[PDB]
């Protein structure tokens, strides 16, 4: 009723608590990870911002800031009997040379009278800016997005700045927030300014990928935070290494949605959860006792019972006939700490500051540990070499260990969080029987309206007809069936007198048509090509 | 390049369509569709305790989802944790993204109003301060005690205004705050063209199936095909002089003696000599005076004899004669 | 004397980007040159080095990926995320206004990058290009 | 190597000889004969195709075994790999992946589903709606471990 009108607002756990005394206490290894870097980067451009004394004293300073993801926050010293503000221009904010002067201008000028206690939004303010406000200026220029910006805007907006260096009340900074790549900046610049460039550069390098030195503290921390409570699989981890490569600007705040809704899938569906803390042995149950059998390192145990012990009078008693001594041989295992966690503690420390190796990835370094690659790892810097035999570990066939486990063995997390897109719709409308199961019995012999022409738009030319595809859809429609559903209703009226025409089934199929390929263009899947003519469409989606 | 054409097709009028179309869309498979929509009834749970922990909700899949997001934001989710936080249950502010009329500014000004204005955050509203005044709404709620206050909806995301790159970024710094929830929806097949990792770092969006193959009642209004002239001059014709009818049936029978191109058109002198003859034109004025009537609302050509020309098809034109005309 | 022969203005990066977008830079350059009445014969599953570039469309794109890629990959959510990262970079521009690219309007793409990036850029994957570059 | 000689034509007699060993019922053997009509038109090699309908309906008719024995599912290819005289497994499921999206977009196997009742239904309902209840195949599931199990303890005891 309303739907036309935008933006119309309106007025209308045993289990689940032990994940919530372990999500936010990792959750506080994450935050304080995160403010270590906040605290790295305001550091290191704030003491770099200052102490640089050139001899020429008639230069800004410039800084590049390689690799940066155009959202690096700045603060600023107080530095009294001078006030120090921070200007900050969007690539969209600079349309010309004109107005990222004049925004840039009315930006400080509101700084400085908040800070003070009619003029005119240009150079002017600059040097009387002694006498309008008392103390000196020393602006910083936040370029968020340079690469965005056309250039020429950029070399003729720095020859302006050049103008005020002639007043000597005035400092001038300039930050240059890259996304990457400062080979093609000094390609695209006037060299002409670059030489106005090149007096004092500082090339810092951000990265939040800088020898991994966040991305394996951050899964470190996640370890010891599910340390001998559960395992890490070999199938689970491989992904952590696939999918996590395939995004260079920011892993960590990938790695933390990822293994975060990882932990999310083990205490929605798993029973055990409930005995990572022994104290819990009184919520036993028979189901309980039940699901624990299909567990496949349990029955495998059992095949190795009966080959050890041929005799198995004592290993049949030990199954459900008896059930106090068939959880007892499960409590038996249950404290299992894997010191593999422990093991990478151990080898993590060393070969940081004992061989004193930084490119290195934990994630993988904990995955050549699940098969017994540790001495195929440490093979890539042959620094270990005096010490493979005391970092050694040959990674035991644990046991119990599938009921505290995480792994994609369901391919879950591989759907819900990296969906095969138009995989899933294309196959989601040459099947539809596997998502749908008077009237209904039509049903069981037509197809669904938006994919009966489907099996033809893949048999159909590049550029194709519009009325020729309504012939070929034609086909698909058997007569009788329509004419049935036609006059299946009574009750209505206006629908009757058009039940009766002789003509009604060519009728009605080109207002079926006309209301699916009226539906195939808010999905992109048809283009209509030239329209005023729309006499032929194109098809841009293919089966991959 | 002898094509089958659109405008070779057995037409069908307003009234004719939408009713027909109002039959099959809530009786053609209907049974099956709420036997989906019971299927996926006991994922309701796991959407609310997945949403705790602020992750921006995405929903794909063929078919509109508009109905089915009504439903599980209205009804099931918004009162659902009002009553398991512990008075008026969560404001839901809904965006109808296939709606145009969407802009950044009117949206936002209803969000800081939506949203708590605990200070003067009208002293920052100055000259694009939006992305300004939204960052001091975000270091602010960083220190906030952890609990949803809102909810909003956006359904077709990739609609036409919302897909828009200023739009975009605007919502990206929106879900990066843990009070609110973003449950949205988008219909494209190149929806995630619209992200790169820098706002997908913002949004840390999930995705799930929703495909019931429904016919999108609302969404298709908006949008128009050659449904929505030949049917336009169709009307006018209804309501004109008396004469106009037959200067025009004498139009259309010469035009038509002869696909309706140009080729079977008339010249003028002898046209107005034939409407003439029946007593109608008395000259070139009072013929063209009343045919510039014709001409102004578009129903008849002129290209060079001074050949005017029906631009209507060869159906057409005798369809105009047996209908409106006799 | 090593100073009086050498300019020192200048203060060739190995890009930063992945390998899933690695493979997809090099399939955008092959529309300075290959148009698509050539393309399909010589890319089955069964010069321009120096002119300016074409103009793209899109999925033109992932019908040189796919047949260029080491059946072993489908999905294909994170090469439309490494996409719109190439936008940002400037690497790949639309050439209409920077607003509505995305729905499927007439929208053209085009490269932004010199050839010898791209050649280091097809060794840095072993990726070989200049068999395909033939005048 | 019979499926390489390719262009000789199975008729009739032939083609119901061809199923009537791997015990196919009247409604899937005379539709074997209309679909090979429908493609003995438009062929490009009558080897190939005809073996490649042949597996995925029985994959699809004997599921109550196949789902609840997995070892009857390398019995069906292999007695084909001595039927058809194939060089190995590698060419045969090569063309049974390749004509199934071949026979995706036709109406018979869209009804041959959904008439068999066969599938399972409920799980890919689940699994491609992404459901965190969805079953983790780390785990072997209690049926089958049942079936692990009688057959064992009986065999122990």
């Amino acid at each position: 009723a309303d739907a036309q009108r935008s933006h119309y607002t309106v007025y209308p756990e045993k289990r689940w608590e032990l994940y919530h005394q372990l999500h936010s206490h990792f959750h506080d290894q994450v935050d304080h990870i995160i403010d270590n870097i906040e605290a790295d980067l305001k550091a290191e451009i704030s003491d770099l911002l200052y102490s640089e004394t050139t001899q020429k004293r008639r230069c800004f300073n410039t800084i590049f800031l390689l690799g940066s993801d155009s959202t690096t926050k700045i603060e600023l010293k107080d530095e009294s009997s001078r006030y120090n503000v921070l200007i900050e221009l969007t690539p969209k904010e600079s349309p010309n040379v004109r107005m990222m002067l004049r925004r840039s201008m009315y930006k400080l000028y509101s700084a400085a009278d908040a800070e003070e206690h009619d003029v005119s939004y240009d150079l002017s303010l600059v040097e009387n800016f002694k006498r309008l406000f008392g103390k000196d200026l020393a602006m910083v220029f936040n370029f968020k997005d340079v690469d965005s910006i056309n250039f020429n805007t950029l070399d003729n907006f720095i020859i302006l700045l050049k103008s005020a260096f002639k007043y000597d009340h005035v400092k001038i900074s300039l930050i240059f927030n890259i996304n990457t790549n400062l080979s093609n900046i000094e390609k695209n610049l006037r060299q002409s300014t670059i030489r106005l460039l090149k007096r004092n550069y500082h090339k810092l390098d951000v990265s939040s990928n800088k020898g991994f030195k966040y991305g394996n503290q951050i899964f470190q921390s996640f370890l010891d935070t599910v340390d001998g409570k559960l395992n890490l699989s070999d199938r689970f981890v491989e992904f952590i290494l696939s999918k996590m490569a395939n995004n260079t600007n920011h892993n960590l705040q990938l790695l933390t949605k990822m293994l975060d809704y990882s932990l999310m899938s083990y205490f929605f569906q798993n029973a055990f959860s409930v005995f990572i803390d022994p104290v819990n042995v009184d919520f036993l149950n028979d189901d309980y006792l039940k699901i624990l059998s299909r567990c496949p390192t349990f029955m495998f145990f059992v095949e190795g019972l009966i080959k050890q012990h041929a005799p198995a009078d004592e290993i049949l008693s030990l199954l459900t006939n008896k059930n106090r001594g068939l959880e007892e041989f499960f409590v038996e295992f249950l404290v299992r700490e894997n010191p593999i966690n422990g093991h990478a503690k151990f080898v993590a420390r060393f070969l940081e500051e004992e061989l004193n190796i930084t490119n290195f990835n934990l994630i993988e370094l904990y995955h050549n540990l699940l098969i017994g690659k540790l001495d195929s790892y440490l093979d890539r810097w042959s620094a270990c070499k005096e010490y493979k035999d005391r970092l050694h570990f040959e990674p035991i066939d644990t046991i119990f260990q599938e009921l505290f486990t995480l792994d994609n063995r369901s391919g879950l997390l591989t759907q819900s969080i990296f969906p095969s897109y138009k995989s899933n719709i294309e196959d989601n409308l040459l099947s539809w029987e596997q998502v749908l199961p008077l009237s209904g019995d039509l049903d069981k012999i037509m197809a669904p309206v938006l994919g009966q022409l489907f099996k033809l738009y893949r048999e159909a030319n590049m550029t194709i007809n519009i009325y020729d595809f309504y012939i070929a859809f034609r086909e698909t429609l058997p007569k009788e069936e329509i004419l049935n559903f036609i006059r299946k209703d009574p009750s209505n009226t206006k629908l009757l007198e058009l039940a009766e025409t002789p003509d009604a089934f060519d009728k009605v199929a080109l207002i079926l048509f006309m209301q699916a390929i009226f539906a195939f263009e808010n999905m992109g899947l048809i283009k209509f090509q030239s329209t005023k003519s729309y006499d032929l469409v194109e098809k841009c989606v293919w089966r991959g | 390049k002898s094509r089958h054409t659109m405008s070779m097709a057995p037409d069908v009028t307003r009234e004719e369509f939408s009713l027909v179309s109002n039959f099959f869309n809530e009786n053609f498979q209907k049974r099956p569709r709420q036997k989906l929509f019971e299927i996926q009834k006991k994922m309701f749970p796991q959407y609310w305790f997945e949403l705790t922990q602020g992750f921006s909700l995405l929903f794909y899949g063929v078919g509109s989802k508009r109905n089915f997001l009504e439903e599980f934001a209205i009804d099931y989710l918004s009162p659902k944790i009002a009553y398991s936080q512990l008075v008026n249950s969560i404001p839901c502010l809904i965006l109808n993204g296939y709606n145009p009329s969407c802009n950044y500014r009117d949206v936002f000004k209803e969000i800081t109003d939506l949203l708590v204005p605990a200070e003067l955050t009208r002293s920052e509203t100055k000259g694009n301060h939006v992305i300004l005044q939204i960052q001091k709404m975000i270091d602010f709620y960083k220190n906030q005690p952890l609990d949803i206050k809102l909810i909003l909806v956006v359904h077709n995301l990739d609609g036409p205004s919302i897909r828009k790159n200023t739009f975009q970024t605007m919502l990206s710094f929106l879900s990066v705050i843990r009070q609110i929830a973003i449950v949205a929806s988008t219909d494209h097949i190149y929806a995630p063209l619209l992200w790169d990792n820098m706002k997908a770092q913002n949004y840390n969006f999930v995705f799930h199936d929703i495909s019931n193959f429904e016919p999108s009642t609302v969404e298709s209004t908006f949008q128009d095909v050659m449904k929505m002239g030949a049917e336009g001059a169709k009307y006018v014709l209804q309501s004109l002089t008396v004469n106009s009818k037959k200067m025009y049936k004498l139009l259309i029978e010469t035009q038509m003696q002869n696909r309706g191109t140009q080729r079977t058109g008339v010249e003028l002198k002898l046209f107005n000599h034939l409407c003439a003859a029946d007593f109608i034109a008395s000259n070139e004025i009072a013929l063209r005076s009343m045919l510039r009537e014709f001409i102004e609302h578009k129903m008849a050509n002129i290209t060079k004899m001074e050949i005017i020309w029906v631009p209507y098809t060869y159906a057409e034109l005798e369809k105009l004669l047996k209908t409106v005309l006799n | 004397i090593k100073l009086f022969l050498s300019t020192d203005d200048n203060l060739s990066q190995t890009y930063d980007l992945s390998i899933i977008s690695k493979y997809l830079l090099i399939a955008s350059y092959i529309c300075s040159y290959l148009e698509p009445r050539y393309d399909a014969s010589i890319f089955s599953r069964k010069n321009p080095r120096y002119l300016q570039p074409s103009l793209f469309a899109i999925e033109r794109l992932l019908a040189i990926f796919q047949a260029i890629f080491p059946s072993l990959m489908k999905a294909n959510i994170e090469v439309f995320q490494n996409l719109s990262e190439l936008h940002t970079l400037k690497l790949i521009a639309t050439t209409m206004n920077k607003n509505i690219d995305y729905l499927s309007p007439k929208v053209r793409w085009k490269v932004n990058v010199p050839w010898e990036i791209i050649k280091e850029i097809s060794e840095s994957v072993h990726f070989n290009i200049s068999d395909y570059f033939s005048d | 190597s019979l499926l390489v000689k390719k262009y000789c034509k199975m008729t009739t007699e032939e083609i119901i000889r061809l199923c009537n060993d791997f015990e196919l019922p009247r409604e899937v053997a005379y539709k074997i004969v209309d679909e090979y009509n429908i493609n003995a038109s438009r062929l490009v090699c009558p080897w190939q195709l005809v073996c490649g309908l042949v597996l995925n309906c029985t994959f699809i008719v004997f599921n109550e075994r196949r789902r609840k024995d997995p070892r009857i599912d390398h019995f069906i290819v292999s007695k084909m790999c001595s039927l058809m005289l194939t060089s190995k497994v590698d060419d045969v499921i090569e063309c049974v992946k390749l004509v199934k999206e071949l026979i995706i977009g036709e109406k018979w196997f869209r009804d041959l589903q959904i008439r068999y009742d066969d599938f399972r239904y409920d799980e890919i309902i689940f699994r491609k709606l992404g459901s965190m209840l969805q079953t983790t195949n780390i785990l072997v599931t209690d049926d089958q471990y049942n079936i692990w199990k009688k057959r064992i303890e009986m065999d122990l005891a």
